[PDB]
């Protein structure tokens, strides 16, 4: 029973008690030999990036993949660590090793699309972040990505259409609904951007983007 | 048993080993020592030093404006100093005062050495042989300390540098045998030899006319069959010079077990491999490396070698980016990027590179023929020959050297010309098949048919796989319908055809044109039958193969 | 999922120039009252 | 004074030969990045081009020509181009087979 009970709270969403999530996985650390297995060390970079603690992600990151090369759950988190750091060569060694086996996995496309981000190449990344989106739907950071290819440079008009498709298309997540009322403010709109800013803050109470915005 | 025993012992020895070399300020086997130890399979600080007090106190003075880099000044403050300990010091700051000022002196300069093939530097030699008499032990007793052996490796180092050979190699020996595990005094003592028979002659010299002070020593350790410093030579120098192996084996698989994680090992292990035109197995040897020591830019030269020929271009300019982040100072990382450069066909900046990585460090004469190969793909053949030609000049026992001097007369008309160059590379390898049949190259394309016949037969005894014979037997064969002798030239078409049964059919470009031959040749003997069967086991050939044999074929059905 | 640099505005220039205006007001009455 | 006393920062004495400082120039050289600045080579625009074609490579024959002329517009709706055309709104999972159905499917109209 207790061991089950951590074991799925191992993947329970943050925002909200954290602390309980860390005794949870310090106690299934040490009591037991799952100590150093796939899916602890998967949250502790989960909670490492909702935190900022983008050092502890990258050793984190990086002694899970000296392991498995090619781990899909971790990749999302692991390709987002880089981008923050900026790691260029990193980063185009797991887009090349990634091209070279996984082509078809939206994964692969993803990384790519994110090295052409890292060297300010918003205008060709949208295609790549297109062709990731196409290739694997029901994935946010494709189409947030692609949104965020919109809103980057120029072209507000239809940044605005592109942020209520990932609203409306992944229901349930406060990250879209503040971007379009972010876009709103950006616009200059001011109504329309607090209510959808409460809307966020319904959906999400503890997060320091909503309450700044 | 007796190897935990052993295991006991080298860490004691490795720890008293990288004590006071470090504590002396050489750097040359006080960082290697650390690595032996570090590696060195899993199984209170030691220190003593004869110092009064009095002059203690001028070691600190002494120690730290060593590595401050103020060597000068540094002898001016120990002149007066008697203590052996403290003498070496001295003189050691004097030595790298000289060797760095004649760094700063000429960078402009490339080539280092003497068209032919000292006063100041005489000054420290007198210092030594005059300290040396008057103190009271003066080499062979038992009760010799490390100073007075340590001092000898001055004194051996001096010597060399100014070509006085067979004189520091004594002084070595006799520093060596009083301290061992000293792996600065080894590699100076590699480089005075200069060939392979000068190595067998310095071998047995280990075995029964050396032994070693067993005082300094510790026990269980004098022994020269279960020494570790002899064991690394025979690693060195009988595979840098490439000699004949003995002793070698056993020696190889006792230093694997003792030393699992050591660096050094692996490389040279890695090297090994490299250096027996083995790049696959080479390529994991390495990957193990930069796996476990991520920043080691000591043999990556090579690794950078291998996966330029890999072809891995997306590998190589992870690790051009990886290398160039550490420091651009170093010899090999300026040798790394530019073969990363030379892979994408942009041969005017990989120069640079090479003339920027042999500027740092003039000792690596390797990078001399890759300099004149970017000229050659850039059409500049003047340009080249200079490059090629400073190489052997430096060293001119260069292999590389000498045949990339041969190939760029050869790209030109001047054939002949060439002939003296790629014979002179044939005296310095001859067991190689590729040397070989460049030499029956040039002389077809001179008109010299009957030298030419000889010269590709030897290339056929050196290759190590019949594979690699196809190519020489087909144009060996052409050769001899040059001379008229149809018959002669059977033999060596059955060869070169039989060669894509036993390669469980090859079906390659060269044996296609020995069959068609073979098959024209055996209508005019008579024999239709046993010419249609090589028509048809040609039928996968180029577009006028096929229709060549399908005519034969024909013909000789109709006379089946 | 990326997150990008949230919304921070800095000091505009409707309010720098009143800043500007107000003190120069207040170096431009004093002296008056110095002479 | 005191110059060489203090050792907070990168010194003369830190790097192993005091004479680098003659060329002191290799640091700020930017090393070209690995892919698409082969192309600026040839033409000695372009570059990103030469970007796309390498990344462009790693498909699959029908993955590519699935991707051929492939647009996507902000609102979701995706353009495909047969070499007909295949407008329909992307996040659904049949429009993609059935782009590959008539990419690489038969079909014969038969009088």
């Amino acid at each position: 029973k207790e061991i089950m009970k951590n074991l799925y709270k191992i993947n329970l969403s943050k925002y909200i008690n954290t602390e309980d999530i860390t005794k949870s996985n310090e106690i299934l650390a040490k009591d037991y030999k799952l100590a150093d297995n796939v899916d602890v060390v998967r949250s502790k970079v989960d909670i490492c990036y909702t935190q900022c603690k983008f050092n502890e992600c990258l050793e984190l990151c990086e002694t899970v993949l000296e392991n498995d090369e090619f781990n899909t759950n971790i990749l999302p988190a692991y390709i987002g660590c880089l981008y923050e750091l900026s790691n260029k060569n990193k980063l185009f060694l797991l887009s090349h090793r990634l091209a070279e086996t996984f082509p078809k996995s939206a994964i692969t496309w993803f990384s790519v699309a994110t090295y052409y981000m890292s060297l300010d190449r918003i205008s060709e990344a949208q295609k790549y972040y297109s062709k990731s989106s196409i290739l694997d739907p029901s994935f946010a950071a494709a189409w947030l990505g692609f949104a965020h290819t919109y809103a980057l440079e120029g072209e507000q008009d239809q940044a605005l259409t592109a942020y209520s498709t990932a609203s409306r298309f992944f229901p349930g997540m406060h990250l879209p609904k503040l971007f379009l009322g972010m876009q709103f403010m950006a616009m200059n709109s001011l109504n329309l951007a607090e209510s959808y800013f409460v809307l966020a803050y319904d959906i999400c109470p503890n997060d320091p983007l909503v309450l700044n915005e | 048993d007796s190897q935990d025993k052993i295991i006991h012992d080298i860490r004691i020895q490795l720890r008293k080993a990288a004590t006071e070399l470090s504590r002396w300020k050489l750097y040359g086997s006080s960082k290697w020592a650390a690595e032996a130890l570090a590696g060195l399979a899993e199984a209170i600080p030691q220190n003593g030093f004869g110092l009064s007090e009095t002059e203690y106190d001028l070691y600190l003075l002494g120690s730290t404006l060593f590595d401050a880099k103020e060597f000068d000044r540094c002898v001016f403050f120990l002149k007066d100093v008697t203590n052996p300990y403290l003498k070496f010091l001295k003189l050691y700051s004097k030595f790298l005062s000289w060797d760095k000022k004649s760094q700063e002196s000429m960078e402009n300069i490339l080539t280092t050495g003497k068209f032919t093939d000292q006063s100041n530097i005489s000054s420290i030699l007198k210092e030594i042989n005059t300290f040396l008499e008057s103190y009271e032990i003066k080499i062979d007793d038992d009760e010799a300390d490390l100073g007075l052996a340590l001092l000898y490796y001055l004194r051996g180092v001096i010597l060399k540098q100014e070509k006085n050979i067979s004189k520091a190699m004594s002084s070595f020996l006799k520093s060596l045998s009083c301290y061992s595990f000293n792996w600065s005094c080894w590699l100076e003592l590699m480089d005075c030899l200069q060939k392979v028979d000068d190595a067998l002659l310095l071998n047995n010299y280990l075995y029964q006319n050396f032994q070693f002070k067993f005082s300094e020593n510790l026990g269980s350790q004098r022994t020269i069959e279960f020494n570790i410093m002899i064991k690394f030579f025979k690693l060195k120098v009988f595979e840098e010079l490439n000699g004949q192996l003995e002793d070698y084996f056993e020696d190889l698989e006792f230093l694997l077990q003792v030393f699992p994680n050591f660096t050094f090992l692996k490389a040279y292990n890695a090297t090994i491999s490299y250096n027996n035109l083995d790049y696959v197995t080479a390529e994991s040897r390495f990957d193990d490396i930069v796996k476990q020591d991520p920043y080691r830019l000591n043999d990556l030269e090579t690794y950078s070698n291998i996966l330029y020929v890999m072809q891995k271009n997306s590998k190589l300019a992870y690790l051009a980016q990886f290398v160039s982040q550490i420091d651009r100072f170093r010899p090999e990382t300026c040798c790394i990027i530019a073969n990363y450069y030379s892979a994408r066909q942009e041969h005017e900046k990989s120069i640079m590179y090479f003339r920027r990585a042999l500027t740092l460090d003039k000792k690596t004469t390797n990078a001399w023929t890759l300099m004149g190969h970017e000229f050659v793909e850039l059409s500049n053949s003047h340009a080249a020959i200079e490059c090629y030609r400073r190489a052997v000049d430096i060293c001119p026992r260069d292999f590389k050297a000498w045949f990339g001097l041969g190939q760029a007369y050869a790209l030109l008309d001047m054939h002949l010309y060439s002939l003296y160059y790629f014979q002179k590379a044939c005296t310095l390898k001859p067991w190689d098949r590729r040397i070989w049949q460049v030499l029956g190259e040039c002389y077809s394309k001179t008109g010299n048919k009957v030298e030419a016949i000889k010269c590709y037969k030897r290339s056929i005894k050196a290759s190590q796989t019949v594979d690699q014979n196809t190519s020489i037997y087909y144009r060996l064969a052409q050769l001899y319908e040059e001379l008229e002798d149809l018959q002669e030239c059977k033999k060596f078409m059955m060869k070169c055809v039989d060669v894509e049964e036993l390669l469980e059919g090859i079906v390659t470009d060269e044996t296609v044109k020995a069959r068609l031959w073979l098959a024209i040749f055996e209508i005019k003997a008579g024999n239709y039958q046993l010419a249609y069967d090589y028509a048809m086991g040609v039928s996968s050939g180029t577009s006028q193969e096929i229709e060549e044999a399908r005519m034969l074929a024909r013909e000789c059905r109709r006379h089946m | 999922m990326i997150r990008r640099a949230p919304t921070t505005l800095q000091l505009s220039h409707d309010d720098v120039t009143s800043l500007i205006d107000d003190l120069n007001e207040q170096k431009l009455k004093q002296q008056l009252n110095i002479e | 004074s005191s110059s060489s006393y203090r050792d907070s920062y990168f010194q003369y004495r830190h790097l192993p030969a005091p004479h680098h400082i003659l060329y002191a120039e290799w640091n700020q050289d930017i090393l070209a990045l690995p892919d698409e600045v082969a192309n600026i080579t040839m033409a000695m625009m372009t570059s990103e081009q030469n970007s796309n074609r390498y990344w462009n490579s790693f498909h699959d024959e029908d993955d590519w020509n699935l991707f051929n002329g492939m647009e996507l517009e902000s609102n979701g709706v995706v353009t495909f181009a047969g070499q007909e055309t295949i407008t329909g709104s992307i996040f659904d999972r049949r429009i993609t087979q059935l782009a590959y159905a008539r990419n690489n499917g038969w079909h014969e109209l038969a009088l």
